[PDB]
């Protein structure tokens, strides 16, 4: 399975003849972001979407990435001797600086708590998106109260889903504890 | 053909830019790499022929030719002759091979300059042997860990042995982990494991009645007597540049002030620093948590950061 | 990921000493093939091993 | 406690299995196989224009000059023939995506039925942790008496 | 409130749809995809058991790239184009394989996806294989709608 | 065709030349600072500030120069540049997210040769040094194509040899060559095969080179003196491919015989005289034994190895029948000799 | 249907800078995502930071919370019935808004 | 304490035997009975080939001189009913290969589950003889007693 | 007597599932693939 | 009978207990390398300090594990008991 | 393509390609971007 994924990335590069290449992802349109799919919500397609701006098809590759060292991580750990858990925490390590660090959050916000009649105020919907309009075509250089009480983006929870597996797999190891949390000490 | 088949093409062929052309490289390289082939099979044919598991069973005929087994142990004294059983370190396929094949092939990932150098990160790998007993005999991770830490911190600070080490870490007061008295760990550790809960010390009075309560706060909380002095002495606003040297050393207050550098500091979580200090982001607002707020307010003519503390209390209904 | 050995295990793990030094290198090469740590040699990492 | 502590586990297991296999009832692989099954009897009107067009070109005489003829006259009853056997083999075919889905329906009712088991299990043997609670402070007050 | 059976009466299948624009790959499977060929299906079916050996997977994408040349070489007989001028509509083309009793298939593209002088990728459609026994004379063959 | 592009290797490279393509034009002079570390006291990221300083003057006409930097941050602040050796500090209040200036007020560039700290006073502290001075500038007589094709290397050169010049660009310059003639005689043909090896490479004007490229154009030399491989069915059954004076065998007979073998079970089939089944001769020849003496240091010389050779068959050129070494006894060797 | 394409393409370009903005992203070096800086002023100049305030899934603050589903159906729902009428949302509930 | 021991070693046995089943899942009869499947699968591009090569062979006339012709003129619409009817077999046999896939992966998690219940039951077995190791005690002491 | 209701439950469980398969023992898809099999055995003098 | 005896494997090696420093010396591989070829060219006729930290080759423990099979089965045969080790006999 | 200038492009920040004397007189859109603070290199396929 890394072998495949391989030829749509290598993380660790490409040697051709002796020589690590320049490049790091094998799928030339990744590289170069090659947008093929001028309508994607037409319809609700995910692909659809991935494949007007294909840099979701580098967050796939790069889940997918993930998904084969956690599994490979959980393999070896419930292959319950001493070092094959050496060999689990070195594939959890190797998901971890693939990640780098989990990324922090400020928690005071410009989120004050407004009336409902204010958040679903329609005046603040219109101006929203005569902003959007104005920057999309570049053409300018009340304001501050109505654009305050929009939402907020927020991170990819599945995404966010992989720090916290692979916290509580590396405390589990550090622990003399097993994948499920289980002791193996005997009391 | 020598030594070059170990090196990659890549690094062959800069040795080699300025004499011949990329044509000639190539031709030597892959000639080199056909000798490390042939090298292979001639010594492992020399090596599975004298294999005396093979020469005890008759029916074989597998006829072992000498001439090469001489002129082999001639060369390697003997090594033909003396062959090992699986899980001896002399193996070749041993863990310490293996460690010596990774080692050989890893020390030259960064140059010697670097701060990512093998070599310089660590020293011990280098010096190790490998012998019998480090390959059998299992030990603590943490104890090998902590190990590696004394031998840097023996070695930074010209400490004489580890006993001196741990009487610096009882007075160093600029860590966040740090006054660490190692001897007061072992004393209020043994008392925990002899007396659980403390109950024989408040069935006999009259002993608890000698030591003073701030100091039976140490038994069951871990206040090393450093940090005792750490939270008894007094903070006047005269003496306060003169004692934040002493518990800080050279951070810059500003630096030291903000929350991010207090959660690295102090090790706290994003939730434990949020009750000492509050949310507080890296744009223009700033809110009450927990019904306290602390804001620097930087004055505009002396640069002086002057820090605020309010605390509320709803003396009616807070709903 | 400096030292290659890991401070914040508990003490009731063991290992060998060669096989600690296994993981050390075994974890210095993953941070070097990945450009984790800058500037690794670019023909080390093109050698067969 | 320790003995029914260790029934608790094994029914517990027996649970989150049969309620794994519950939920996540057909397969990727067993999705694969009935939309071949399905699509092995879509077939039958591709091959019935295929077959009726070649008995068409088959009335037309192939033979020209100074002996004429050539038409295969039994061509549209050997078409028919062969759509009629084709059918035959398209029926069995349907029958088998059919019986391969019920299959599963019924294997699924026996997970179901499995992880109810285990459920009532893991409830009996919580009720009688709470029994054996109860013996143990009797125990204990046997012991102060 | 025309979305409001489907997506927006839930939260569950709001929050499904306004996250889609934002995390695709959430719900991007490596296997099942909107617009996927019969190739790509041919495929999945050819690595759908449990034994996936090296020289398995192998062999299943040598069958998927003899698959894949076989639409590549594709030669462009003759077209039509559906609207009475060029500028809207479809056109509607016709590719001959390169075998002897060759085979024919068809594809459109879409004239309302050209824009700033290059079609979108998503104006073409597949080549999709036409069933039908075709021998024309000097390639005299034209579709029409 | 040969192409220059500047963009930096991936990290602080890439962050250092997307300055000087955006902030600059390509002949500008800069100090490019290749140490940049993180300072363990004022700090409490793993980011950093990614400076390069831009000399006023050369290409881009600037009055004054200015300190270019990228920063990671997304949160508005202010960047600080504080130079402790002329004890001065560039500023710039309100930096833009991404990448921004601070103009240098006193053009005095020589104080930005030594260790300058970037901070952001907001957890963001960078120790720079390492500063190198760069000249982007490219002279077309130094953009150089280095052709080994056998003896002596010609070197063709772009002021002389490209009739439009490339406009000045940090993105991509191309330069298209005109047809440059090599010289082929004296290509060493081994295994009737060379190779003339093409070397692209440039240098700026402070004479750092721009990188290299290689290629290799394989060429091919079709003898004229062998003879066509041919095949050859012989009437006792043998079937041969005849190379050059060698007669390789294509078929067996030993289905032939297998017949007789395997006419009273498997134990026959599978025996030992079963496999001493022989194959007819490949052609017109005959079988010779060659007694090889055993080794001696006085005849032989110090190496072991020996070779027999044929001559006068298809030509009087000699060929390789056999190679081994010498050993203490004899050794017999049976050879198939053409004819 | 001019109206329904800009609609789109609004969604789309507010979309794009907002999810190169992730900080998720950008620290995984690897993924080679390159923000296009461009935008990104111009977007919180205009939304006052709004793309470098990311929320954790959970806050109120979301634009996948609970209350944004509440925010987009209020604001959909309240013209159902006339102002006048008693089935108007904010005549049977005045608490709501 | 004899009896339990015996319960001991029978549900030993069933854990070494549901988890020898386990481990080795898939016999070398059973690898080589995919295989066969995926191979008769996979002749269907060189079926097509062998019939369409010989809808053109059978296009030309074969009788000559005074009379002529002789071209079977439904010859590649026999040759398209015969390229369907074999891939409506081929779906069939690609379906059994992923049938028996499946069957096999769900025969090896009914082996997991019955290992997991011989592994509880001689953990429970174990705490049952602590439990009887306290009770010889107490009639130990009962003796002395 | 709590440990005997879960029993109880249990027991009542299987008795209801089984019974629900017992009493409807043939289903809608079952009955469909019994009639394509027969209906693909009446062909044999259409073919003839 | 077919294996013949089991063999003996002296304990006493050449091997000392090296510096990982001084094993894993590229020295001592060039210096393993030249030797190599010139043994298999057969040209000659520092030394003995690098060639002698080199790894020992061992025998093979699958055929190995022959020899310990074999030893306790007939182990369990001499003795009363069964191919597990089970005795056969009732106390 | 030159950079962004507000001096010589105005405003507007978008740049479109056009040829003409191709087949007809008239204008054809080739190209369609967006104007930058660098050079745009593009490479297009002249028809003649």
């Amino acid at each position: 399975a890394n072998r495949w994924l391989k030829y749509v990335w290598s993380p660790s590069g490409y040697i051709v003849h002796g020589q690590i290449q320049n490049y790091q992802w094998n799928v030339r349109p990744l590289l170069e972001d090659t947008s093929w799919n001028s309508d994607p919500l037409d319809s609700v397609d995910p692909d659809a979407v991935a494949q007007h701006d294909p840099m979701h098809y580098k967050v796939s590759t790069f889940m997918r990435t993930l998904d084969l060292l956690i599994a490979r991580g959980d393999h070896a750990y419930r292959q319950l001797e001493r070092d094959t858990l050496n060999e689990a925490k070195m594939w959890y390590m190797q998901a971890l600086h693939l990640l780098g660090d989990k990324p922090y959050l400020p928690l005071s916000t410009t989120w004050s708590d407004p009336r409902l009649d204010r958040a679903a105020d329609i005046t603040t919907q219109n101006a929203h998106d005569s902003a959007i309009v104005a920057l999309r075509q570049n053409i300018p250089t009340r304001s501050a109260n109505t654009l305050t009480d929009l939402f907020l983006p927020q991170i990819n929870e599945v995404m966010m889903n992989y720090w916290q597996t692979l916290a509580q797999r590396v405390y589990n190891l550090r622990h003399n504890l097993s994948i499920d949390g289980q002791p193996l000490y005997l009391p | 053909l020598t030594d070059i088949s170990h090196s990659s093409f890549n690094e062959f062929r800069q040795q080699v830019s300025e004499h011949l052309s990329w044509s000639e490289t190539h031709d030597l390289y892959h000639d080199a790499q056909q000798a490390q082939k042939d090298n292979r099979l001639y010594e492992a044919r020399i090596l599975k022929r004298a294999n005396p598991q093979l020469q005890n069973a008759v029916h074989l005929a597998i006829l072992a030719p000498n001439a090469e087994l001489i002129g082999y142990n001639n060369q390697f004294s003997g090594r033909a002759s003396q062959y090992v059983a699986p899980g001896t370190v002399s193996s070749m396929f041993s863990p310490a091979a293996y460690l010596t094949e990774l080692y050989r092939e890893a020390r030259n990932l960064h140059a010697s300059d670097s701060v990512y150098y093998l070599d310089t990160r660590r020293p011990d790998l280098k010096s190790m042997a490998l012998s019998q007993q480090n390959m059998d005999i299992e030990l603590s991770t943490l104890s090998l860990s902590n190990e590696l830490l004394l031998e840097s911190i023996k070695t930074e600070s010209k400490l004489e042995n580890y006993t001196k080490v741990m009487e610096m870490l009882s007075t160093f007061r600029p860590s966040g982990a740090t006054p660490y008295h190692d001897a007061y760990e072992n004393v209020r550790e043994v008392i925990q494991l002899q007396d659980p809960g403390l109950e024989q010390l408040n069935a006999s009075p009259a002993i608890a009645g000698l030591m003073h309560q701030a100091s039976l706060l140490g038994i069951n909380a871990s206040i090393s007597p450093e940090l005792f002095n750490i939270l008894t002495e007094e903070i006047t606003e005269g003496n306060a540049e003169e004692l934040y040297k002493k518990n800080f050393g050279n951070i810059e207050p500003a630096s030291l002030a903000m929350p991010e550098y207090l959660k690295r500091y102090y090790n706290l979580s994003d939730e434990e620093l949020s009750q000492f200090i509050g949310k507080a982001s890296n744009f223009g607002q700033q809110e009450y948590s927990n019904n306290q707020l602390i804001t620097p307010v930087v004055n505009s003519s002396d640069g002086t950061v002057k820090v605020y503390r309010i605390t509320r209390e709803y003396t009616t209904n807070a709903y | 990921q400096y030292l290659l050995i890991d401070n914040q295990v508990s003490a009731a793990i063991k290992t060998t000493r060669i096989a600690e030094a296994i993981a050390s290198i075994q974890l210095y090469v993953n941070r070097a093939l990945e450009n984790v740590e800058e500037n690794a040699n670019s023909g080390v990492i093109s050698r067969q091993f | 406690k320790t003995v029914l502590e260790k029934s608790k586990a094994g029914a517990q297991s027996r649970f989150d299995s049969y309620g794994k296999l519950y939920d996540e009832n057909i397969n990727a692989g067993e999705n694969q196989a009935m939309t071949l099954r399905a699509s092995a009897a879509g077939l039958t009107t591709a091959v019935q224009a295929s077959r009726l067009a070649g008995a068409a070109a088959d009335l037309v005489p192939n033979i020209f000059g100074f002996a004429g003829g050539g038409s295969r006259w039994g061509a549209i009853a050997e078409a028919t023939g062969y759509v009629m056997e084709f059918s035959a083999n398209v029926m069995n075919t349907e029958a088998d995506k059919i019986s391969q889905s019920e299959t599963y329906r019924r294997r699924r009712q026996e997970w179901e039925i499995q992880r109810n088991n285990a459920e009532a299990e893991l409830k009996q043997i919580d009720a009688q942790l709470k029994s054996l609670a109860v013996r143990r402070e009797a125990a204990v007050l046997q012991k102060t008496s | 409130f025309i979305d409001w059976d489907k997506y927006n009466k839930r939260y569950s299948t709001w929050a499904g749809v306004s996250q889609l624009v934002y995390y695709p790959e959430n719900y991007i499977d490596p296997t099942m995809r909107i617009g996927q060929t019969k190739m790509m299906d041919a495929l999945l079916q050819s690595v759908s058991q449990s034994q996936l050996n090296a020289d398995t997977v192998e062999d299943a994408f040598m069958s998927y790239l003899t698959s894949f040349e076989q639409v590549a070489n594709l030669k462009v007989i003759s077209a039509y184009h559906d609207n009475i001028n060029n500028d809207q509509g479809l056109t509607y083309f016709i590719g001959l394989s390169e075998t002897d009793a060759g085979e024919y298939y068809w594809r459109s593209v879409d004239h309302s996806k050209f824009n700033d002088g290059k079609f979108a990728a998503n104006a073409w459609s597949e080549w999709h294989k036409i069933d039908c026994p075709i021998n024309p004379y000097k390639s005299t063959i034209r579709p029409v709608i | 065709k040969l192409r220059i592009i500047h963009n930096g290797y991936e990290g602080q490279k890439r962050n250092q030349c997307n300055l000087m393509n955006k902030y600059g034009k390509l002949g500008d002079k800069f100090i490019v600072y290749t140490s940049l570390g993180v300072n363990p006291n004022n700090s409490s990221n793993k980011l950093m500030f990614y400076p390069v300083y831009q000399y006023s003057g050369n290409t881009s006409g600037l009055n004054q120069g200015r300190l270019l930097f990228h920063r990671d941050t997304t949160y508005p602040s202010k960047v600080e540049a504080w130079i402790p050796g002329a004890k001065r500090s560039l500023t710039n209040q309100n930096a833009a997210i991404g990448d921004d200036y601070a103009t240098d007020s006193l053009n005095k560039p020589d104080d930005l040769k030594q260790y300058i700290f970037m901070t952001d006073s907001k957890g963001t502290a960078t120790d720079v040094s390492g500063p190198v001075e760069i000249n982007t500038a490219i002279s077309p007589a130094k953009v150089q194509i280095i052709v080994k094709a056998g003896g002596k290397e010609q070197t063709f050169t772009a002021d002389k040899d490209v009739s439009i010049q490339p406009s000045p660009s940090f993105d991509e310059m191309n330069y298209q060559f005109n047809a440059l003639e090599i010289d082929g005689s004296g290509l060493n043909f081994i295994n009737n095969s060379a190779s003339i090896d093409v070397t692209f490479t440039a240098f700026a004007e402070d004479g750092r080179k721009l990188g290299y490229e290689s290629f290799s154009i394989p060429v091919t030399l079709k003898v004229s003196t062998d003879n066509a491989l041919t095949l050859h069915h012989n009437e006792n059954g043998a079937q041969y491919m005849q190379w050059q004076s060698y007669r390789t065998r294509l078929n067996t007979l030993f289905a032939r015989q297998l017949v007789a073998r395997a006419t009273t079970g498997i134990d026959t089939i599978l025996s030992m005289e079963t496999q001493n089944i022989q194959e007819p001769q490949l052609g017109k020849g005959f079988y010779a034994t060659f007694v090889i003496p055993p080794y001696n240091l006085s005849t032989h010389g110090d190496e072991r190895w020996f070779k027999l050779y044929i001559k006068h068959v298809v030509d009087n050129n000699s060929h390789i029948i056999y190679s081994g070494q010498l050993t203490d006894t004899n050794i017999n060797i049976t050879l198939f000799i053409p004819l």
